[PDB]
């Protein structure tokens, strides 16, 4: 009740939170394991500092660098890099923990899909994106497979058609599906690419399109 | 300050300028050389922009203001006929200088690109082309019923006067003049209502102007004010017989503009007024006599693309396509053009009329076409007769395919025995006889124009086919054998009157896979090898989408700074072969749809063909096995 | 009625 | 014949004349209507939906008075000059085939044509009413 | 006669207005915004009708181009009425095909 | 005379408005001599109409210019040439209204008997 | 005098006037018209 209400007064200013609270009260909601929750103004945060979706014009575009609109993506950030930090002290708390004693699932492992659902039903993409960023950099790849959601596939297309590296996941993410048809469909239109690919590789490419 | 404020010195001066004729012409032919750029006859107008900043005055407007003024009001002060003629074409001359030099692709991409793209910097200078430019206040003008008026009276002269004036005479040229201008006013009426009004109104909203409306609101476009004049279609139309070839183009292209127009014709026939106005003392009749004397000229064979007469009938043929194509299920000037008596929702022919003694412009057409021959030796399938009898048969088409004039055109064709001249007047086409003196397996046959006439070859082969196919039909559903045995001899190969023709069978040679219309071959191109053909494209791959893509990228190229002056030549090269490439690859899309419209033609000919068959099947084996062997390449 | 319309080559 | 001469005479003129008195009286009427919204109403206070009024008034006001659509129009009428001109002149050269002309078109098909259009006529009027009482009776449905 | 003699009544009242009119002026002498919207509204009709008389022009020259030895002919004639039914045919189709597209927003 | 009815009727509703207006305006001086916020609507009325009839203007001069560009072409055909073939024209225009107004018939047909479809379904 | 109706009507058509709307509309015919009835 007590956190619950904090998170109902904390959603009314988050729209004119500062950096200095906002990080102080998710370094609380840590220590009380109320991570799914402060996810959750952390995004609340973001969208109220940006209603008109600016970062995402800024980004759909791509790159414009020299804008105002960076207070947009920076300000957004901040709060993302909060996410981030909570996603972590998850995983630490709940390190190596398993899911389940036989037939009920551990309240570890509640809190854990609480904060997952969260960050992968958010209809704020540019925040997926950051996300999806991030969860490479760490080497969270299987990670990035499993997600459902769609903006997914919208950042590893966008992604694919300047990193050889990146539609490599797109291929596998398609083939963990069994979307095999939609995998050799970028396997062969990446080896007819303009991409600076070694022939040897586009061997292998053909080699797993045509299979 | 001529020696009084200056706004009224002014005007003072411009109307003690306006009595007469002499100096009035003098100042109108010194404003419209003033008005003429040092380069000659697309930026930097022709005059400064602090033209009157000192004093309280809009620039160069006044000039065209008084101008106009004048040529509306006082031209009934000239007794003298030449005089009135001479300041009439002066003053067509000042308008046509005015908009001619009036940037319209400039301005569309400035409204689309550049303040939505583009910076903001440039902006200010469209934003004062467009505010200092006299084409604004010029089609102001030419919404007021004084211009139009004016005109239309100026236009409106006795046949005899232009019978006995010499072809150099003003007369011709203003009414010339005066075309020119109707057509570029109608041209560009969208263009300004679009981009310039709106603009303009923000303009005087946001900062101080006084300027004093000279248009009419209730005429919302060009056409509003023109639509209550019936005489102007029957002039243009006796202007016909006059011979003076840049005249009747001028005419035929108004016409065929109005005809294509919508509000004209919802004005018109809403019963009607254009079929009783051309009905009064039988100018449709003279009108149809002089089209096909003309038509029945011949040509200059040395001046093929430059006789004349050549390019009249072009142009009447324009004009026939594009009547017929609008509305075809309501009649229009066509059908009364043609010798049919164009009732409401209805037709017909009238006894020992033009049409019935077989003696009007569409037997006239009919004459022209069959008695045309194609084959030449010195080049051999030449190029500008292929477009005449594609036209014609575009028109044929949309004459057949209109079911309100259907049955008596078919009845008509029958009764002449067509089908037949159009096989006699067939020809076989050959890998080895050159198109125009080229050979078809060269290279440049694509780049060159040789393909049109190919596809314009294509579809009339496919045209006559399908009417053969529609005749064949009729006469079997007709259940009447006294054509039908005429019909197999000329399948056969033998005409009995024996005159030979080659069968269906030999004219199955468009089918070739040797050429390689699918196949290109695709160049290196170790730049600009990314730039696709997204944005390019009904297959039409857009020339400019990839010319702006490779400029932007030749910009950033020399930005960066790395070997720019060296490797300039190379993208330079790769430009030039791609908009080929693009050429190429359109024309050979062309020509693949082309072949796929005669050879599904040919299908439903040989579709018909079988299956109204009577005649016996033993004789009619050695073509079944004709069609099998012939066929089997094709399916392999 | 067909003075010049007739197949007589 | 006395219908025709009431109708082709007497009642066109009245209606085109009525119709013309009616524009000036409409014009009039606006004049009026106008200057009310002026003397009356000049003690200053002039606003509120008077924004969007003029704002309408300028966007149209600012699409006509522009030099390219203005413009238009000018070159337009000249463009029609020179193929008055151009088609004169092609029409005096080819002043010739009158005969040919008068002769060639004054046929028999012409009467079935007229015949045939008249037809058509009534099938469009029919039509025409037809589509007329779908949409009347429509608009009905429209309301339950 | 009672269209036209309703415009005598709503004529002579229009006149006898401009007395109401000028006693407010007298009441006014002890704007010019409308008087642009009217001429606004007043430029456009001779925009109509210039092009009206375009129209008319383009007609004559296309018809007297096309035939200038008998005006009074049945080509042109036919030409005309023809037009108006190609017209009114296209009026019908197009009101029929709107007529045809509000019959889908009840098939909800 | 089944054309002069739309004439007049035309002319009556075009009489009746003008009465109308005519007389919201002489209310609003017989009230001074012894309404304001309700010609606001009369004015954007007349704006609202004549907007669209503006770009009527612009369609109108769009089709002049397309005509006229035809004209350019029938007149350079009659120059470059420089009875009996016209008349096929006639027919092959007629046989083709003919199919055209059969064509649009159906739609009518399939207008009307949707309607009917809908004022059954109603009272069904 | 039905066709003479239909012309006249036609003809009072496409003639004018200030009707605040209705201009004269530009009449085709044959060729073009063939066309742009098939573009229906």
């Amino acid at each position: 009740a007590l956190l619950a209400e904090s998170l109902r007064l904390f959603e009314q200013v988050a729209g004119s939170l500062t950096p200095a609270n906002l990080t102080t009260a998710v370094e609380q909601y840590i220590s009380l394991k109320y991570y799914a929750g402060a996810i959750q103004l952390c995004l609340t945060v973001a969208q109220q500092k940006d209603r008109g979706n600016t970062a995402l014009s800024w980004v759909n575009d791509g790159k414009p660098a020299n804008d105002s609109r960076k207070k947009a993506f920076d300000e957004r950030k901040i709060c993302y890099n909060l996410i981030h930090q909570v996603l972590d002290k998850l995983e630490s708390d709940f390190a190596g923990e398993p899911e389940l004693v036989d037939g009920r699932p551990t309240l570890a492992a509640t809190k854990r899909m609480e904060a997952y659902n969260v960050v992968n039903d958010s209809s704020d993409e540019v925040f997926h994106f950051d996300l999806y960023e991030w969860y490479i950099e760490k080497g969270w790849t299987d990670r990035i497979l499993s997600i459902d959601s769609p903006h997914v596939i919208t950042y590893l297309q966008r992604l694919a058609e300047t990193d050889f590296r990146h539609a490599e996941l797109l291929c596998r993410f398609y083939t963990t599906r069994s979307r095999f048809f939609e995998a050799a469909q970028v396997q062969t239109n990446l080896a007819k690419s303009d991409l600076n690919i070694s022939l040897k590789d586009r061997i292998i490419l053909l080699s797993r399109a045509k299979g | 300050n001529p020696f009084p404020g200056p706004q009224e010195c002014m005007e003072m001066m411009f109307r003690e300028f306006g009595t007469g004729f002499e100096q009035s012409n003098a100042f109108i032919q010194l404003l419209t050389t003033l008005l003429v750029p040092p380069e000659g006859l697309n930026d930097s107008v022709p005059f400064p922009e602090w033209l009157g900043s000192s004093i309280r005055t809009l620039g160069i407007e006044p000039y065209v203001d008084f101008v106009f003024d004048v040529f509306a009001n006082r031209t009934k002060d000239i007794s003298d006929p030449s005089q009135l003629r001479i300041l009439r074409l002066s003053c067509l001359d000042f308008v046509m200088v005015c908009l001619v030099t009036f940037n319209e692709d400039l301005i569309v991409l400035g409204h689309e690109s550049n303040i939505s793209i583009d910076d903001a910097m440039a902006a200010t200078n469209l934003a004062t082309y467009v505010r200092l430019h006299p084409f604004s206040r010029v089609m102001e003008w030419l919404f007021n019923e004084k211009v139009i008026t004016s005109l239309i009276n100026t236009i409106h002269q006795d046949p005899i006067s232009l019978g006995s004036a010499s072809p150099d005479s003003p007369l011709v040229v203003s009414i010339l003049r005066a075309i020119q201008v109707m057509i570029k006013a109608l041209e560009l009426q969208e263009t300004y209502l679009h981009l310039v009004r709106p603009e303009v109104l923000r303009y005087q909203g946001e900062a101080g102007v006084r300027r004093k409306p000279v248009a009419n609101a209730a005429y919302s476009a060009f056409e509003d004010g023109i639509l209550s004049h019936l005489s102007l279609v029957v002039d243009l139309g006796k202007y016909c017989n006059l011979g003076h070839a840049e005249l009747t183009l001028a005419c035929l292209k108004l016409l065929e503009k109005i005809s294509t127009s919508s509000r004209i014709l919802s004005a018109w026939s809403p019963r009607n007024k254009a079929i009783v106005q051309l009905e009064r003392n039988g100018e449709g009749e003279t009108i149809s006599a002089s089209l096909s004397a003309s038509i029945m000229a011949t040509l200059d064979p040395a001046l093929a693309a430059s006789g004349e007469n050549y390019r009249v009938k072009l142009a009447i043929l324009d004009f026939l396509y594009a009547c017929l194509r609008a509305t075809p299920d309501q009649p229009t000037i066509a059908h009364q053009l043609l010798g049919f008596h164009c009732e409401l929702s209805k037709l017909g022919i009238e006894p020992k009329g033009p049409f019935d003694m077989q003696k009007s412009l569409f037997h006239s057409l009919l004459n022209v076409l069959i008695t045309l021959t194609v084959s030449e030796e010195e080049q051999g399938m030449r190029g500008y007769l292929v477009t005449l009898k594609y036209r014609v048969l575009r028109i044929l088409q949309l004459l057949w395919k209109s079911p309100l004039s259907a049955s008596l055109v078919m009845d008509e064709l029958r009764a002449t025995n067509f089908l037949f001249h159009m096989l006699l007047r067939e020809v076989q086409i050959q890998p080895q006889l050159p198109w125009d003196g080229q050979l078809v397996t060269g290279c440049e046959f694509l780049l060159s124009d040789a393909s049109l006439a190919y596809i314009d070859y294509l579809a009339s082969r496919a045209a006559i086919f399908e009417y053969i196919g529609k005749e064949l039909c009729s006469v079997s559903q007709n259940r009447i054998p006294s054509i039908k045995r005429q019909i197999f001899d000329a399948l056969n190969g033998q005409i009995f009157v024996p005159l030979t023709i080659p069968s269906i069978f030999d004219f199955f040679d468009f089918i070739n896979t040797d050429y390689k219309w699918e196949e290109i071959p695709s160049p290196h191109f170790t730049y600009l090898k990314d730039l696709d053909l997204g944005p390019c494209i009904g297959v039409h791959y857009d020339i400019r989408k990839a010319q702006e893509i490779l400029a932007l990228k030749r910009k950033e190229y020399e930005h960066s700074q790395l070997a720019t002056p060296e490797f300039l030549e190379t993208v330079e090269l790769e430009e030039k072969v791609l908009i080929e490439w693009l050429t190429v690859r359109n024309r050979a899309n062309l020509l693949l749809t082309a072949r796929l419209n005669l050879l599904q033609a040919w299908a439903n000919l040989l579709l018909v063909m079988i299956e109204s068959n009577d005649f016996k099947s033993t004789p009619k084996m050695a073509f079944l096995l004709q069609a099998l062997q012939a066929i089997l390449p094709t399916l392999e | 009625i067909l003075p010049m319309y007739k197949l007589s080559p | 014949d006395a219908i025709l001469s009431r109708h082709d005479l007497d009642h066109t003129v009245r209606a085109f004349n009525a119709r013309r008195r009616h524009a000036e009286l409409s014009r009039r009427c606006l004049h009026l209507a106008a200057r009310v919204q002026v003397l009356r109403n000049r003690g200053y206070a002039l606003s509120g939906d008077e924004d969007e009024l003029k704002q309408k008034l300028q966007q149209i006001d600012k699409t006509l008075n522009d030099p390219a659509q203005g413009s238009r129009l000018e070159e337009l009428w000249s463009r029609l000059i020179v193929l008055r001109g151009y088609a004169e002149d092609l029409k005096d050269q080819i002043n010739q085939a009158g005969i040919t002309e008068s002769d060639g078109l004054g046929e028999e098909i012409e009467a079935k044509a007229k015949k045939i259009l008249e037809d058509y006529d009534k099938q469009l009027q029919h039509l025409k009413k037809q589509v007329e009482e779908a949409k009347k009776d429509f608009e009905e449905w429209e309301k339950q | 006669s009672n269209v036209e003699s309703q415009q005598e009544e709503l004529t002579a009242w229009l006149d006898r207005y401009e007395r109401e009119l000028d006693e407010l002026y007298a009441k006014q002498m002890g704007e010019r915004t409308y008087k642009l919207a009217e001429k606004l509204t007043d430029q456009l009709d001779e925009m109509g009708k210039d092009l009206a008389k375009m129209i008319k022009e383009i007609n004559d020259m296309s018809n007297t181009l096309s035939k200038g030895s008998k005006p009074d002919d049945p080509l042109t004639q036919i030409v005309r009425v023809l037009n108006g039914h190609l017209a009114q045919l296209q009026w019908i189709d197009t009101n029929a095909a709107a007529l045809q597209a509000k019959v889908a927003a009840a098939q909800k | 005379l089944s054309s002069d009815i739309l004439a007049i009727d035309q002319l009556r509703e075009l009489v009746k408005q003008d009465a109308d207006n005519a007389r919201l305006s002489f209310k609003a001086i017989d009230n001074l001599k012894l309404s304001n916020a309700d010609l606001i609507s009369y004015f954007s009325k007349t704006a609202d109409e004549m907007e669209e009839m503006m770009k009527k203007f612009e369609k109108t001069i769009t089709e002049i210019e397309a005509h006229l560009t035809g004209v350019e072409a029938h007149a350079m055909a009659m120059q470059n040439v420089a009875v009996d073939e016209r008349v096929y024209e006639l027919a092959a225009v007629l046989r083709e209204f003919e199919e055209s107004i059969l064509k649009v018939a159906g739609v009518v047909g399939g207008v009307k008997e949707g309607v009917t479809e809908l004022q059954l379904r109603d009272f069904m | 005098a039905l066709f003479d109706s239909l012309l006249a009507r036609n003809k009072k058509q496409a003639e004018g006037e200030t009707a605040l709307g209705e201009l004269p509309s530009l009449q085709l015919g044959l060729a073009d018209l063939r066309q742009r009835l098939r573009k229906l």
